[PDB]
C-alpha cells in the first residue's frame, strides 16, 4: 500500500 | 536548456518504471547539472541514485552515495538503511549493523529496517566465529600456492584454482583471498619467475584480476608499487611486459582494465558508464595511466603483443561515447601527442616497423582510429582532428622523395592511409582524393622494389569500396592491379588478386577463384600472410550463389580453409567470417512486375543452403570459428554468429557443434559481439540447447551464464524470433539443478513466460510454455509464490490438465496439478474460489488421456486426502472415481485406486 516503505526516492 | 530540478523527477520516475541503469544514470547526470549553492537539491539525490545503484548490485557506489547523503544529514534514515543494506552485501556485516541499527531507532517501527537487523544479528554472530575460520582455510592454501611449502605442480595448481574460486565466490572471500595484499607481492613473484608455468602465472593474476574489482583494493595496487605515484602506474602498465607469452599478456591487461574501472567508477561489462564525479575526483592518476599506455604505443622495447593490447585497452577506456571515461579525455588525446602518435603506428608493418609490430597489429588500430574519431561528436572537435590527421598526411607526404632511403615514406604514407580506410574511413577516403597521392602511387607501383610494388597494389585494393569521387585515384589504379597481377612474386601476385577479385562486374569470376584456389589450398609451400589475402580474395567470390557451390564443393578448400583460420587467428575475421557466413547465407535482406526470376540461384533459395551448410560444418567450419574469434572487431562477431545461428538449425549437426566450442563461443558472443551480434548469437545459444541434454552441453555453470540472454531475447514477445526455442532450453534448464531457476527467476522474466500460456493460436508455444514453469515451481521460491498469494495461477493448473482437446498442455499443468495439491493451502484458494470444480474434476477424472487420469486423479486424490471440506464433495465426480475398478489395460487405475482411499 503505497510505497513510503523508502523502496521510493523523493 | 534543463534544470537541475525536473530531471531528477525523469530518474525518480525511472526508479518507478524499473530502469535502475538509467535511473542510476539520469541522477548521477542530474546531480551534475545542481553544483554546492543548491544544497538540499542534491543529497536527496545521492540518496536516490544509491537507491537504483543498490538495485543494479553497484553496492560499494550504493554505500558511497549513501554516506555522501549523510554527509548532508546525520538522520536522513533513508539512507542508512540503504547503506547498511549495501554494507551487508560487501560482506562487511560490522558497521552494517551500526547504520541499520541506528535507522531503527529513527523510525522506531519499519518492518524494513527491522527485516534487515534480523538477518545482521545472525551475522555479527557467524562473524568473527565464521571469518577466522576462512582466513586458515585461505592460509592454508597460500602456502600450497604461493609460500614455498607444496610438492608437484598439480597440486599448487589445484591449490591455486581454490583460492580462486574462493576469491569471486563471495564480496567476502574475496577480500579473504587479497588477505590485505598479501595476495599482490605473492602473484608478482609468480610473474617474475622465469620457470614457473604459464597457466600457473595466469591463474595467479586471475585471482588478483578479481581481487581488484573492488574500487579502493584495486586504487591501492596501482599506487603501492612506489612513494612516487607516477612511478607506480608505470609499473602495473608495463607488468604485461614482464613476460610476453599470448595469454600471460592478456591475463595482465586485465589488470590495467581494473585500474581503469576502478579509476573512473566505470565497468563495460556492466554497463556502468562511469561516475563523472569520481574520474574527476583521482583524475591525477588517469593522467598518468594514459600518458604510460601512450607512450608506450612507441617504445621500441615495449613488445608487439604488449603494444597491440595498450591498443585495445586505449580503445575500450578512454571513448567516452562507448563505455568509456568521461567525456573530454577523447579530446585532449587528439588535441595532444595521442593521435599523432597513434597514428604514427597506423604507418608501420611488419616489414619496416620502427617499434616491434605484428601482422595483427593493423586492425587494433583501424577501429580504435575509427572510434576515437566516432567519439569526437563536436564540429569544433572534428575539426581539431582532421586539422591534425592532416597535419599529419603532409609532413610525412613532404618527404616521400623518390631515393632508396625516402622510399621508406612512402610505404609509411602508403600503409597509413591504408589504415586510414579501413578505420576512420571519411578521413581516410577523403584523402586520397587529393591525388598527390595518386602519383606516388604509380612511381613504386612500377619501380622494382617488391614491397612497394605490392603495398601499392594494397593501397588500391583498400580504396574499392562502394561510391564514387575515389574511383578518380582508382580510375589508373584497377588497371595497374592487372599489370601488378601478371607478377611471379606472390607476394605481389595475391596482393594484386584482390581488388581485382573485390570489383567484379585473366579476371573471369571463375579465374580469379582457381586463384586463390591453389593460392591457399597450396599450405605447406606458400606461406600463412600471403594466404590471409587469398582467403580475403575468394571471401569477396563469395556473395554470389553459383561460387558458393563450387567452394564447399571441394573438401580440400575447407579443411585448408580451416588449416588457416586456425593459424592465422584474428587475421582472417572479417574475411574467413564472410565466407563462412556466406555460403550459409546468414545474411539477412529487408522483406506489372517481375524480378522474380532473378531470385532463383538454387544453390541459394531452398534447402540447397543446408546442403553446403553441411558438408560445411563437417570440415571444421566451427573449431575455426572459435580460433579467429577473438577480435573486438563487432561485425566479425556479429558475422560468426550468424554463421552459428544459421548452423544450428538442423538438428544432428548441433550433436556435434555443441561439443566443438559451440556453446563457449556464441555465448562470449553475447557479451563481446555488438548490435545484432548478440542478438543472433543467442538466438544460437537457444536455438543449439532443447533437444539436447543440459548435462552435456550446460554444465559447470555453463547454464547461470546462459540465462540473461535468453531470458532478455524472449522480452520481444510481441511476435517472432524463436522464443519457443528458448522455452524447450530454459524447459532443459530449470529442468535439473536448482540454482538454475533461480537466475531464470531473479531475471524478473516471468511476466513474460506467464503469457505463453495465455494464448489461443499458439499451441506449440504453449506446449513448452507450461512443461517449462513444471520444472520451474518445480521447488519453492516460486512455489510458495504460485500458491498463498492470491493471483489467478491456480487457476489455470487445473483447467489446463483437465481442458485436454490436444494433449500436452495437459501433461504439463498435470504433473503442475499433483504436485501443486500436495500443499494444503492449495486445496483453499481452489474449491472455494473454483466454480464450476467438478465438472472440470470430472473430465481430468478419467478424460480419455492414459496419464492425466493418473496426474489428474493424483492431483485430485491429494485435494481430499487433505482437508476434509474437500473429501466431502461427492457431487458428481465421486461417481467416475469409483469406475477404474476392472482389467481395463490402462495403469491409471492407481491414482484412481488412490481417490477412493480418502474415504476413511
Amino acid at each position: 500500500a503505497g510505497g513510503p516503505t523508502i523502496e521510493e526516492v523523493d | 536548456v534543463q534544470t537541475a530540478e525536473e530531471i531528477r523527477d525523469e530518474g525518480n520516475a525511472a526508479v518507478k518504471d524499473q530502469d535502475y541503469i538509467k535511473a542510476d544514470e539520469l541522477y548521477t547526470e542530474a546531480l551534475q547539472l545542481t553544483t554546492d549553492e543548491d544544497k538540499a537539491l542534491r543529497p536527496v539525490l545521492y540518496r536516490n541514485r544509491a537507491m537504483a545503484r543498490l538495485k543494479r548490485d553497484d553496492f560499494e557506489g550504493a554505500q558511497s552515495d549513501c554516506t555522501k547523503a549523510l554527509e548532508f544529514d546525520g538522520a536522513d534514515v533513508k539512507a542508512l538503511f540503504r547503506r547498511s543494506l549495501a554494507r551487508e552485501q560487501l560482506g562487511n556485516v560490522g558497521p552494517a549493523f551500526q547504520d541499520a541499527k541506528e535507522a531503527l531507532r529513527l523510525s522506531p517501527n519499519d518492518k524494513g529496517i527491522v527485516e534487515v537487523l534480523q538477518r545482521l544479528v545472525k551475522a555479527n554472530n557467524d562473524k568473527i566465529k565464521q571469518t577466522t575460520s576462512l582466513a586458515n582455510k585461505v592460509t592454508d592454501m597460500e602456502k600450497l600456492a604461493f609460500r614455498g611449502e607444496a610438492k608437484d605442480t598439480e597440486q599448487k595448481m589445484t591449490a591455486l584454482n581454490n583460492l580462486l574460486v574462493l576469491c569471486r565466490e563471495s564480496e567476502s572471500g574475496a577480500t579473504g583471498v587479497w588477505n590485505q595484499g598479501a595476495l599482490v607481492p605473492f602473484v608478482l613473484n609468480l610473474i617474475n619467475d622465469a620457470s614457473e608455468n604459464e597457466e600457473v602465472t595466469v591463474t595467479a593474476i586471475r585471482i588478483l584480476d578479481e581481487t581488484i574489482k573492488n574500487s579502493v583494493r584495486c586504487m591501492k595496487f596501482l599506487a603501492m608499487h612506489d612513494p612516487d605515484g607516477p612511478k607506480s602506474v608505470r609499473f602495473v602498465c608495463r607488468l604485461m611486459c614482464k613476460k610476453s607469452t599470448k595469454d600471460f599478456v592478456d591475463a595482465t591487461g586485465i589488470l590495467v582494465q581494473r585500474v581503469f574501472n576502478a579509476m573512473a567508477k566505470m565497468d563495460r561489462q556492466k554497463e556502468m558508464k562511469p561516475d563523472p564525479e569520481v574520474a574527476e575526483a583521482n583524475k591525477i592518476w588517469i593522467i598518468r595511466v594514459l600518458l604510460e599506455l601512450q607512450e608506450m604505443l612507441q617504445d621500441p622495447k615495449v613488445g608487439a603483443v604488449q603494444r597491440e593490447t595498450c591498443i585495445d585497452l586505449f580503445l575500450k577506456n578512454l571513448m567516452h561515447m562507448d563505455g568509456g571515461i568521461p567525456r573530454g579525455w577523447s579530446w585532449k588525446f587528439v588535441e595532444e601527442r595521442g593521435l599523432l602518435a597513434l597514428l604514427d603506428v597506423a604507418s608501420q608493418i611488419p616489414e619496416l616497423c620502427e617499434y616491434p609490430v605484428s601482422a595483427e597489429t593493423r586492425q587494433h588500430v583501424a577501429i580504435c582510429l575509427q572510434r576515437l574519431e566516432e567519439d569526437m561528436v563536436f564540429d569544433t572537435k572534428r575539426t581539431i582532428f582532421k586539422e591534425k590527421v592532416d597535419m599529419f598526411f603532409n609532413a610525412l607526404i613532404s618527404r616521400c622523395t623518390n631515393d632508396d632511403e625516402g622510399h621508406k615514406y612512402r610505404i609509411k604514407l602508403s600503409c597509413f592511409l591504408i589504415t586510414m580506410l579501413q578505420g576512420p574511413v571519411d578521413i581516410g577516403i577523403n584523402l586520397i582524393t587529393n591525388d598527390q597521392l595518386t602519383p606516388i602511387m604509380l612511381e613504386m607501383a612500377a619501380s622494382q622494389d617488391h614491397l612497394m610494388q605490392g603495398i601499392a597494389a594494397e593501397l588500391i585494393v583498400a580504396t574499392v569500396s562502394k561510391h564514387e569521387r575515389a574511383i578518380n585515384m582508382l580510375k589508373v589504379g584497377i588497371p595497374v592491379l592487372r599489370a601488378l597481377y601478371d607478377s611471379e612474386d606472390p607476394t605481389v601476385k595475391v596482393r594484386a588478386l584482390v581488388g581485382l577479385c573485390k570489383i567484379g562486374a585473366e579476371e573471369a569470376v571463375i579465374s580469379l577463384a582457381k586463384t586463390c584456389k591453389k593460392f591457399l589450398l597450396e599450405t605447406e609451400k606458400y606461406s600463412v600472410d600471403i594466404r590471409r589475402y587469398a582467403c580475403e580474395g575468394l571471401s569477396y567470390l563469395s556473395l554470389d550463389a553459383d561460387v558458393k557451390e563450387w567452394i564447399v564443393d571441394d573438401s580440400l578448400l575447407l579443411k585448408a580453409l580451416v588449416l588457416l583460420a586456425k593459424k592465422a587467428g584474428a587475421l582472417c575475421v572479417y574475411t574467413l567470417a564472410t565466407i563462412y557466413a556466406n555460403l550459409s547465407n546468414a545474411f539477412e535482406k529487408p522483406k506489372f512486375a517481375k524480378h522474380h526470376v532473378p531470385e532463383t540461384h538454387p544453390k541459394d533459395t531452398e534447402e540447397y543452403v543446408e546442403k553446403r551448410v553441411r558438408a560445411l560444418v563437417e570440415e571444421g567450419a566451427v573449431p575455426a570459428c572459435v580460433a579467429v574469434s577473438k577480435t573486438e572487431s563487432k561485425n566479425a562477431l556479429e558475422l560468426i554468429a550468424r554463421s552459428l545461428l544459421a548452423f544450428a538449425e538442423y538438428e544432428d549437426l548441433r550433436g556435434r557443434i555443441i561439443a566443438e566450442g559451440g556453446t563457449v563461443l556464441c555465448l562470449r558472443l553475447t557479451k563481446e559481439a555488438s548490435g545484432e551480434g548478440k542478438i543472433k548469437a543467442g538466438h544460437a545459444i537457444a536455438k543449439l540447447g532443447a533437444k539436447a541434454d543440459p548435462m552435456i552441453s550446460f554444465p559447470g555453470q555453463r547454464a547461470y551464464e546462459v540465462v540473461k540472454p535468453l531470458c532478455d531475447l524472449l522480452h520481444p514477445d510481441v511476435e517472432g524470433k524463436a522464443n519457443y526455442d528458448s522455452l524447450l532450453t530454459l524447459t532443459n534448464l530449470a529442468s535439473v539443478s536448482d540454482s538454475i531457476r533461480g537466475r531464470i527467476l531473479k531475471e524478473k522474466a516471468i511476466p513474460k513466460i506467464e503469457e505463453f500460456w495465455f494464448m489461443t493460436d499458439h499451441e506449440h508455444l504453449r506446449a513448452a510454455a507450461a512443461e517449462l514453469l513444471l520444472n520451474l515451481l518445480f521447488f519453492e521460491k516460486f512455489y510458495e509464490e504460485t500458491v498463498a498469494p492470491g493471483t489467478d495461477r491456480l487457476k489455470l493448473w487445473v483447467l489446463y490438465s483437465a481442458e485436454v482437446e490436444e494433449e500436452r498442455l495437459s501433461r504439463a499443468s498435470a504433473a503442475g496439478f499433483a504436485i501443486l495439491t500436495e500443499d494444503e493451502n492449495a486445496c483453499a484458494r481452489i474449491m472455494d474460489e473454483i466454480k464450476s470444480w467438478p465438472e472440470v474434476f470430472k473430465d481430468i477424472a478419467m478424460h480419455e488421456d492414459a496419464e492425466t487420469q493418473r496426474r489428474g486423479l493424483m492431483g485430485i486424490a491429494n485435494i481430499m486426502h487433505s482437508s476434509n471440506k474437500l473429501c466431502s464433495e461427492i457431487v458428481s465426480s465421486e461417481v467416475f472415481r469409483v469406475l477404474v475398478a476392472v482389467t481395463k489395460l490402462g495403469t491409471i487405475n492407481q491414482e484412481r485406486a488412490g481417490s477412493t482411499e480418502q474415504a476413511k
